[PDB]
């Protein structure tokens, strides 16, 4: 039971973060890809965001 | 004759002194316009009259 229990909990890990950090981590890599030190963004709203 | 041609010689060489200082004068002033282009373009990209920044999508 225990370890049927341990199997369950790291699968449903394992799909959450593959699901969920994908996601984020395309969102912020597509918004790092977009950042430019030009004279047209503002570098602290780029840094803050 | 001898004489007056030597102090013309001492006036040009006074003259080329003159044209040392004035190059030295303008190679500062050269490397201070440098360094205000160098300012110029960085006020440019920290300005905060930019309005700009990354776009999710």
């Amino acid at each position: 039971d225990q370890w049927a229990q341990q199997v369950l909990n790291y699968g449903l890990l394992i799909v959450l973060f593959a699901a969920v950090f994908g996601l984020l981590m395309q969102i912020f890599g597509s918004y790092m890809a977009d950042l430019r030190f030009d004279g047209a963004q503002n570098v602290a709203y780029a840094i803050g965001g | 004759e001898l004489q007056a041609r030597i102090a013309g010689e001492q006036a040009a060489i006074q003259n080329e002194t003159t044209k040392l200082q004035m190059i030295a004068q303008l190679r500062q002033a050269e490397q201070a316009l440098i360094s205000e282009q160098r300012r110029e373009r960085n006020m440019r990209i920290l300005s905060s009259g930019n309005q700009g920044m990354p776009t999710i999508q």
